[PDB]
């Protein structure tokens, strides 16, 4: 959205919304002890 | 010049024609307005353009002492069901000489409200019924 237009047509005040969505970063490339219970 | 003929706000003459409403006693709010539309030019800071758009005439409140002839007003107001009549009114301001300083005539009237007397045992005054009046334009 553009507002507060200056003389000679240059915009001055602009509000810009953004929609971002994450991109997966996958592919990063069982011993157990024994307790008395 | 003759030392001018200045206006005044006591001497007047308030009347409604048509139904036997007779002569009233006090006016208020007689006013004409226009409805300007404000469009703000984007590329030119400094002001908002003013463009006229239509005119509009405001309501008028007329008051008078509560006289036995108030039955006519209630008859006029309650005649909407069977058909109403718009007579032609007048609102004139005068100087004490009885001459004319400015005469306005309402083109077509229509009742809006009738605030009756405010009876009060302790207040020393005189009942002043108020008859609001709708408007259609000035005369010429």
């Amino acid at each position: 959205q553009y507002t507060l237009f200056g003389t000679a047509g240059v915009p001055i005040r602009a509000t810009c919304q953004m929609g971002l969505v994450e991109i997966p970063g996958p592919t990063p490339n069982r011993v157990h002890r024994v307790v008395a219970g | 010049m003759t030392r001018k003929d200045p206006g005044s706000s006591i001497w007047f003459s308030l009347a409604i024609d048509g139904e036997s409403l007779g002569y009233f006693n006090g006016c208020e709010g007689l006013s004409t307005q226009v409805e300007v539309e404000q469009r703000q030019e984007g590329g030119n800071n400094g002001f908002v353009w003013q463009l006229p758009t239509r005119v509009t005439y405001s309501n008028i409140r007329l008051t008078r002492p509560l006289t036995p002839d108030t039955a006519k007003v209630a008859k006029w107001i309650s005649s909407v069901q069977t058909g109403i009549q718009r007579p032609t009114a007048q609102i004139s301001a005068l100087r004490a000489d009885g001459s004319l300083v400015a005469r306005w005539g309402l083109i077509d009237v229509l009742p809006v409200s009738w605030q009756g007397p405010s009876l009060d045992p302790g207040s020393a005054s005189v009942a002043n019924e108020v008859l609001e009046i709708a408007h259609h334009g000035f005369t010429d």
